[PDB]
């Protein structure tokens, strides 16, 4: 007669697990997932001691223990640093659970995130490096695509260029950063794009080292 | 006094009625939070506790004391909607739940909630409650600041704003930052815990521009121009949003000032004893952290080492233990004894640094971060050594199983003029089995010790790196004597280099530019298992070439603090993950302060760290090294909490041991090789023997009626038979060799003392004349010519 009580208590728990796992990983909010998992945890804690000897309650309890253990791995797998390339590497090293990026939570959850911890640690480390590199390239494109040559008047005769020092500091800073970029381990996937920017960066220096010269002496010659 | 008035007024604002006991309880709580919080000496705190009760008894006669005066006096606002007095246990449970959910949200660093950090969290929250509540946190480096502030700021919902200061920072940019902060906190009613640090702010010049915010919460003249129009529009919008209809300029400015008074909190973090202004001391509430007690270190070591297997049920308690945690559960178990010795190590090193400072030597500051690094190194080392022992035990069990299978094959092969010699072959194998089973028993004894042994390595990794050789050995003997005092079983003779490094790594290091000294090899194993980024004290310059030899495959780049383009090199190394060696750390830029502290910030997917004005991404393959050519330096206690120190310098004991080893190699090579084999009685001989056993198992199971083709594989089983017997020999003959190398090194010792005295006279001779400069290479050339190319020695 206690089997009806324990199964009636556990049926809503298993249904709650079912509506948790059916949430799409595209639409997962993981802080709210932690809140719902803690709600399931204190619902588990609310149960009396008559059911503490049955195998089903403790089986669901260690399932929820595994879930709140892998909650941090979920909250890091939902980071914006991971892209489709690292999902392909997760396919390559995780073998099973062919996901077409329909991205159910249950198919991500059923694979052994606790046993395969070093695998996703390596994947997230690689994704961290790629995101760092990509945001550096975004900073390069944003800074140099909007840079403007400041122009100051000259004796109501001409309009010269002011501010060689900050511009040359920016060119030297970016060119040395691309030189250190080519030494980075995450270099290949973006490589040719950086090369193109490197070419453009060098061309900018190849103009302005001339420019001060054809500025300065000309001004002196006018004098 | 007006802060006291405002605190009692804010305590009696939401309450309906009180007795006299609650009012005097609130008054005494505010007295304790306003007077005892700034004290350093415990005797002053006891005086304040006595005189508060004396004042409360004197000016309030015929008042019940025990209802009003219960000495664990605490107040909180989280447990209920009122600011009622609470107990300690429920508050500890709530703050432990909040700290456990604080683990998984933004930063994964485990924290320990002992008795004092709870009180400090209560104090920070109480400062956060009051309007015009500004806090100044003073105390030793680490130990709670810039981590408790972030914790209580997250808990009370205040977002955190910090200023990213570098070389380019004028007063106009500071005005813009203050404009943004005041507009966010005033118009939007956003609570901001503006925290300032010792690194980014020591003297920025305009630290008195925020004295008006600390006084009354408004800068006149900050919002001139169109900014007054923008602030007026957003101010009327916000006052409409919270339902306060005001019209003119001045009433809206007064409402803006009141909202800045209510919302914006400022918390400074300062290191104790140029001096700050006394006005800045008067404007804030001053919380003194102090150093962690014996109970706090016991609670840190208990909660961090609870995961590791530390239970010896055989363990007999000694009669008397040197105790430093008086509230230990008497008599202790094995884990309690280990944690008591763990805090005893920290206490003895504090005493040792005080004794070294008594003599006038250069001592460096000791922080709780050193205790954290010691405990983390203990956990990692215990896990690594237990994993290695379990793996080799399983491989031995595999070997025993295949040995029994091969014995079964041989007794099958006795079905069948080779029947004698094959029966000779079995006469080796089972005997070998017996030898193997004996090794199993030794590994059980290896368990007995592998625990305290890891202790005596772990502190040696994290604590005694700055010291010289003699002080390191004295600290080691003190730790070993206390561990024998506490019945902790460990190896009586430990090679510190061989325990933490294999022979192949030592061959790599000697194949790199590294001298073969005991101090240099111990400082080489310093640089393999560090947590914090290391600093090297090398007067010879060999350590820099050793570091660039060890990390040339990761393309290490060389830089120094004295370059103008240093910060871009550090920024590029931080961004792209290439390792960095940084020279001339005596001119220490404080911009490294988060990076050595590993202050990462999870902002979405980004891993942001503050460098200059920029917020840049920490690549996971970054590692940095700091270097001094100059040995005469006194670093700030801030830098003692962030790096681990190694000492490549030469002293009397180091050169004495170098000369003793050199003369024993050159003159008595039998004693030198018998001493070197005593160093090889640890893991080198056993790793070679186990590799030979594994290679024998690679051709042991190939037995299917095939092994009797020539019956000469026994020699491959007999090549194991001799050498292991040699291992059985040198273990049995291990005390006579110790006494022999002690007597022979005792015969040759005054020559080494004379060599050390001659060398220190040679280096002291520089003060006579500017031309009197002689190097260590000069003295080693002297010693080589005397020892080797001597014409009188023939």
């Amino acid at each position: 007669q206690d089997l009806k009580g324990v199964w009636s208590e556990l049926s809503k728990v298993w249904e709650q697990i079912d509506q948790m796992k059916e949430q799409p990983w595209v639409s997962v909010q993981p802080r709210k997932l932690r809140q719902n998992l803690d709600a399931l945890l204190n619902q588990l804690k609310s149960f009396p001691a008559r059911l503490r000897q049955y195998a089903s309650y403790e089986f669901v309890q260690r399932l929820l223990k595994g879930y709140m253990k892998i909650n941090m791995l979920v909250i890091e797998l939902k980071s914006e640093a991971l892209k489709d390339r690292h999902w392909k590497q997760l396919m390559k090293r995780l073998h099973v659970n062919w996901v077409v990026s329909e991205l159910t939570l249950g198919q991500i959850w059923d694979v052994d995130l606790q046993k395969n911890e070093a695998i996703v640690k390596d994947v997230l480390l690689v994704a961290q490096g790629e995101m760092a590199l990509e945001e550096f390239l975004k900073q390069i494109r944003e800074v140099w695509n909007t840079y403007e040559l400041d122009l100051v008047n000259y004796q109501n005769k001409c309009r010269l260029i002011r501010g060689w020092d900050d511009l040359f500091n920016k060119v030297k800073e970016h060119i040395n950063s691309v030189s250190a970029m080519k030494l980075s381990p995450y270099y290949k996937v973006f490589e040719e794009d950086a090369l193109s920017w490197e070419d453009k960066l060098n061309r900018i220096m190849a103009l302005f080292d001339v420019w001060i010269d054809v500025q300065r002496r000309w001004v002196y010659l006018e004098g | 006094m007006t802060r006291w008035v405002r605190g009692i007024f804010e305590a009696l604002r939401p309450l309906e009625t009180l007795p006299v006991e609650g009012l005097i309880r609130i008054w005494a709580h505010e007295a304790l939070r306003l007077f005892q919080d700034r004290l350093v000496e415990d005797e002053e705190r006891r005086w304040t506790d006595e005189n508060i009760d004396t004042v409360a008894l004197k000016h309030f006669p015929n008042i019940d004391r025990e209802k009003a005066m219960s000495r664990p006096i605490l107040y909180s606002n989280w447990l209920s909607k009122d600011y009622i007095p609470v107990d300690q246990e429920e508050l500890r449970d709530y703050v432990k739940a909040r700290l456990k959910v604080f683990y998984e949200e933004e930063l994964d660093v485990p924290l320990v909630l002992f008795n004092e950090v709870l009180d400090h969290v209560l104090r920070i929250d109480r400062i956060f409650r009051q309007p015009q509540g500004h806090l100044l946190l003073i105390g030793v480096s680490g130990a709670g600041k810039t981590t408790l502030s972030r914790f209580v700021a997250w808990m009370n919902g205040l977002s955190v704003y910090q200023i990213k200061v570098h070389r380019k920072y004028t007063g106009e940019d500071f005005d813009e930052d203050l404009r943004t902060v005041l507009r966010r906190s005033g118009c939007k009613n956003e609570k901001i815990a503006f925290i300032m640090d010792e690194s980014n702010v020591l003297d920025s010049g305009f630290l008195e521009r925020m004295n008006t915010l600390l006084a009354n919460g408004e800068v006149p003249g900050l919002f001139e121009g169109d900014e007054y129009a923008t602030l007026m529009t957003q101010c009327k919008e916000g006052a409409q949003k919270e339902g306060l209809m005001l019209d003119s300029h001045e009433e809206l400015y007064k409402w803006f000032t009141s909202q800045v008074i209510r919302n914006l909190h400022v918390v400074f973090t300062m290191n104790p004893s140029a001096a700050t202004s006394p006005a800045l001391f008067n404007r804030c509430v001053l919380n003194w952290f102090g150093d962690w007690s014996t109970e706090a270190l016991y609670q840190v070591g208990k909660e961090f080492t609870s995961k590791m297997d530390l239970e010896k049920p055989n363990y007999i308690v000694p009669d008397y233990m040197p105790v430093v945690y008086d509230k230990l559960p008497q008599p202790p178990s094995h884990r309690e004894a280990i944690v008591n010795s763990c805090v005893f190590v920290h206490q003895t090193l504090h005493q040792a640094n005080a004794r070294l400072a008594k003599r006038g030597g250069r001592t460096m500051a000791i922080t709780p971060r050193h205790y954290l690094d010691f405990i983390n190194h203990y956990a990692n080392l215990f896990h690594e050594k237990r994993s290695e022992l379990e793996e080799q035990q399983m491989h031995l069990n595999v070997g025993l199983r295949k040995i029994k299978e091969t014995v079964d094959q041989v007794e099958e092969l006795r079905r069948d003029a080779k029947v004698n010699r094959s029966t000779a072959l079995l006469k080796s194998l089972s005997a070998e089995r017996e030898r193997w089973e004996k090794t199993s028993e030794t590994f059980k004894n290896q368990m007995s010790t592998i625990a305290g042994d890891c202790l005596l390595s772990a502190a040696f990794i994290a604590y005694a790196g700055y010291f010289d050789q003699q002080m390191r050995q004295n600290l080691f003997t003190t730790w070993s004597h206390h561990l024998q005092q506490a019945n902790i079983q460990f190896r009586t003779d430990i090679a510190r280099t061989e325990y933490l490094s294999n022979a192949d790594e030592r061959l790599r290091w000697q194949a790199s530019s590294l001298p073969a000294d005991d101090l240099c090899t111990e400082n080489a194993i310093m640089l393999k298992r560090f947590n914090r980024y290391p600093l090297i004290i090398d007067p010879s310059g060999q350590a820099t070439e050793f570091i660039m030899n060890e990390y040339k495959d990761r393309k290490i780049t060389r830089t120094s603090f004295l370059d103008d383009a240093f910060r871009k090199n550090l920024e590029s190394a931080l961004r792209f993950g290439n390792p960095l060696l940084v020279q001339d750390v005596e001119s220490y830029d404080p911009v490294l302060n988060p990076v050595l502290n590993r202050e990462v910030r999870r902002t979405g997917g980004r891993v942001l760290i503050t460098l200059g004005d920029q917020d840049i991404d920490l690549s996971p393959s970054f590692v940095i090294f700091l270097s001094t050519r100059d040995p005469t330096v006194e670093f700030p206690p801030d830098l003692c909490s962030r790096v681990t120190f190694v000492n490549f310098t030469v002293t009397r004991s180091s050169l004495q041991s170098q000369c003793l080893n050199e003369v024993l190699k050159a003159e008595r090579p039998d004693v030198d090789e018998k001493r070197s084999d005593l160093l090889k009685l640890q893991g080198e001989f056993q790793l070679r023997l186990r590799q030979l056993e594994k290679s024998l198992l690679q051709a042991l199971n190939e037995v299917k009626g095939r092994i009797l083709d020539d019956d000469t594989i026994i020699t491959t089983l007999e090549n194991l038979k001799r050498e292991a017997a040699e291992v059985t020999r040198k273990v049995e003959e291990t005390d006579i060799v110790m006494q022999e190398v002690e007597t022979v090194s005792q015969q040759y010792l005054p020559l080494s003392t004379a060599c050390s005295s001659i060398y220190f006279t040679m280096e002291s001779l520089k003060q006579i004349h500017f031309l009197y400069q002689y190097s260590l290479q000069f003295f080693l050339d002297i010693y080589h010519n005397v020892l080797y190319e001597n014409p009188n020695l023939k």
